[PDB]
């Protein structure tokens, strides 16, 4: 009938996050643990049935069959493991129920922070002047894009 | 083996009919359509418990689906509507639980409907040099590249340096932004960043090039804005 | 193995309707006629020793003669008869190789009540409470469910003769459920079939599976290395099934729960018999006394029979200044008869 679970989470790189995830159905045959990186299709991680842990690699999940509630336990966070991590249960009957997915937004580890604004140079090739924040860790017509170095774009016509 | 589905990018004009095909090479007897959109989980389609057998899902409204081979498993729309937009997912799984059975997703299917096919455009790319003060300071060169005024999105970036593609200091933007977020039809822009060490962008004879991949319209369509690859070069400089 | 059938014929009462219960035989393979008249046969059923039973009705049987012809594989002659408190949920699958190839049917307390064969592939109901209390868009997904376990029961039939050797007709069964202890504790059973012989056995306590032969030994192999499957199968049995059970009772606790007793009839031809008909539930007790102890030499007993109404019947016979008398339980409730002496 329906399940639950954070649409996104922050965390620094090498780092240990935690995503809950809790349930209401009909009936439970297992559950189910799926990593969706951005712009691709999904793959499995875990599956669950008899309450307890269970633990692949540096990705753990556990069960609570009574409480409905599981957790995705990821320990020592690397860059490759942001993604939308989907979590779903099979009903009463075989079809399987999807929760729509917790996206993971992994921080970059930065030892020494240099931050800085610089203005590129024009290009051949376009009108439009740039800057670029790095390093670190609203007009009419003014756009910003959002982020081992963090960045950020700002162009105006 | 894995899971084949085809195509990976589409446009159509409400009320066209089209076709998504997918393959199957791991031998699985249970076959799956979905429909992923923003804000909320895998809805199925339609699905083939075995061969033969085909039953409608949560959403079957505005669809309709084949088993052709054991392998293959075709979904079709007859209609084309704007609320069908959306990415489309192919599974299989060895059977219908037989409850650990994971599913086994294919690329994806990017599908877009319009009313009409005037706002397509393909996108406008430029490279912007590294910033003297950065090379300066940091000692180290960042390129900065935009693509911009691209309708609908579909769009592939990457960073080619001397004629071969490149992934290390790249930092492209998740998803693009829209020009004019106010409208309905706001174009699109995205940006991408290459980072490389002073020493080689200071050397003219280095090669940065910006590549975006566009899907537009097919050859044998009516109307382009069609499928192409706009790019943007920047040489080193001393 | 093959299994000779059992064979009584007798009546829903002391008009009439004139049964004929063949029992405990295999292959499912059997022709049943009552004589000829036009008899309803009643759809194929499967019990938990692998064996087969099947009852066909049509007899106010007088100044006439009426019997029942029966054609099996164990049978040179096909053999003709003359007249003369656990709850607990079961699911049966039936592979054939040639009536129909794959055949399901789930039964409560011995009831029938879910059935599914491969000819026409549909789940309809066996019992009046499903059809009414079960959406009509539930027996959808088990059609669709079905049609994959009929495919997936296919296969693996194909891979045993290959792996065992033969190929023509042969049978593959598989039995899973639960039952719930008047205590209630519970328990939960998963066993498959080969020819009526049992292959192999799962055991949720140590989730694992026993092979009964070298050849489903080799299965065993690729099951439990699949151990989240094992996993997947001790929720369902120990939590999904008891759930599923105690649904249907609820639904059913209308037929179930009711109590009918027997009307004992004695009768002599040397030989004394006691037939109890039209009793429910069917739990009873019948044997013969004499003076006033329970007798045991030269005693027959019939076993239970359904009687067609949902009803059943059985019988004790005794062959010979004693008394003698049938005592019967049944809500217990101990009943007498005196017959002779
Ligand atoms: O709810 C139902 N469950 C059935 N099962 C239960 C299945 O879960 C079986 O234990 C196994 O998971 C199938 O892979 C077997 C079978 C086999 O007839 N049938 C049913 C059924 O009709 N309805």
């Amino acid at each position: 009938q329906n399940i639950d679970q954070p649409t996104e989470m922050t965390a620094t790189e090498g780092a240990i996050v935690q995503i809950n995830c809790t349930y209401q159905t009909s009936g439970f045959n297992g559950l189910f643990w799926y990593q969706q990186h951005a712009g691709e299709a999904p793959t499995f991680l875990s599956y669950n049935v008899l309450d307890g842990l269970e633990e692949k690699g540096r990705f753990s999940s556990f069960l609570s069959r009574s409480k409905g509630y599981s957790y995705l336990l990821l320990k020592e966070l690397q860059m490759k493991d942001s993604a939308s991590y989907l979590c779903a249960v099979k009903d009463s009957n075989y079809q399987l129920i999807w929760g729509a997915g917790t996206k993971l937004i992994i921080k970059p580890n930065i030892q020494n922070p240099d931050p800085a604004v610089y203005q590129l140079r024009d290009s051949k090739s376009s009108d439009k002047s740039v800057c670029l924040f790095t390093d670190f860790d609203k007009d009419s017509d003014v756009y910003i894009t959002d982020k081992k170095s963090n960045s950020a774009v700002a162009w105006s016509n | 083996a894995g899971v084949t589905q085809t195509p990976k990018f589409q446009v159509l004009k409400t009320g066209q009919s089209m076709t998504l095909q997918c393959a199957q090479d791991m031998n699985h007897n249970s076959m799956y359509w979905y429909r992923q959109d923003p804000g909320m989980g895998l809805r199925l389609i339609y699905y083939s418990a075995s061969e033969g057998t085909t039953d409608k899902g949560e959403v079957p409204n505005g669809y309709n689906v084949s088993r052709l081979n054991k392998r293959e498993f075709s979904l079709r729309l007859e209609s084309a509507a704007p609320s069908q937009t959306s990415v489309y997912f192919c599974a299989s799984s060895v059977w219908t639980g037989e409850g650990s059975g994971e599913l086994f997703f294919g690329e994806g299917s990017r599908l877009t409907v319009l009313e009409d096919l005037k706002n397509v455009f393909p996108p406008e790319v430029a490279v912007f040099e590294p910033s003297e003060a950065e090379i300066s300071h940091t000692q180290k060169a960042t390129l900065v590249c935009l693509a911009t005024g691209f309708y609908p999105d579909h769009v592939e970036l990457s960073w080619w340096v001397n004629g071969k593609e490149v992934h290390s200091g790249v930092c492209t933007d998740p998803q693009p932004l829209k020009e004019q977020p106010a409208l309905n039809d706001s174009r699109y822009a995205l940006s991408s960043r290459l980072r490389v060490s002073a020493t080689f962008w200071q050397n003219p004879r280095n090669h940065f090039r910006c590549q975006v991949q566009f899907y537009g319209l097919s050859e044998n369509d009516e109307w382009k804005p069609v499928t192409q690859i706009v790019s943007a070069e920047a040489w080193g400089r001393a | 193995i093959q299994r000779p059938p059992k064979i009584q014929v007798y009546s829903r009462h002391p008009p009439n309707y004139l049964n004929c219960y063949v029992y405990g035989f295999h292959p499912p393979q059997i022709e049943i006629d009552l004589l000829k008249i036009k008899s309803e046969q009643s759809d194929l059923s499967f019990s938990k020793d692998w064996s087969f039973y099947l009852l066909s009705h049509a007899t106010p049987n007088s100044k006439d003669q009426y019997s029942c012809r029966v054609k099996h594989v164990t049978l040179e002659q096909p053999r003709i008869v003359k007249w003369d408190r656990t709850h607990s949920l079961r699911y049966f699958r039936l592979g054939i190789s040639e009536i129909p190839e794959f055949i399901s049917a789930g039964y409560v307390d011995s009831h029938p009540i879910t059935m599914y064969n491969s000819v026409s592939q549909l789940k309809e109901p066996r019992a009046l409470w499903m059809e009414e209390n079960l959406a009509p868009d539930h027996w959808e997904r088990y059609t669709q469910l079905l049609r994959g376990w009929q495919q997936m029961f296919k296969v693996e039939l194909k891979q045993l003769q290959h792996h065992y050797n033969h190929s023509g007709f042969h049978t593959y069964q598989r039995m899973i459920g639960c039952e719930l202890l008047e205590d209630g504790s519970i328990t939960g059973f998963l066993q498959y079939a080969y020819d009526g012989q049992d292959f192999l056995i799962f055991n949720k306590d140590t989730l694992s599976w026993m092979a009964m032969d070298n050849v489903a030994d080799i299965i065993r192999r690729v099951w439990e290395a699949n151990q989240h499957e094992l996993l997947y199968q001790k929720n369902w049995l120990e939590e999904e099934c008891i759930a599923w059970l105690k649904r249907f009772l609820e639904y059913g606790k209308d037929a179930l729960q009711r109590t009918e007793p027997p009307k004992v009839r004695v009768n002599h031809k040397t030989t004394l018999y006691c037939r109890a008909y039209g009793f429910y539930p069917p739990e009873i007790s019948i044997n013969w006394m004499k003076n006033g102890e329970e007798i045991f030499q030269d005693t027959d007993y019939g076993g239970i029979l359904p009687s067609g109404d949902g009803t059943y019947q059985t019988w004790v016979s005794v062959e010979l200044g004693d008394i003698y008398s049938c005592h019967v339980e049944h809500g217990g409730v101990h009943m007498v008869l005196q017959g002779f002496q």
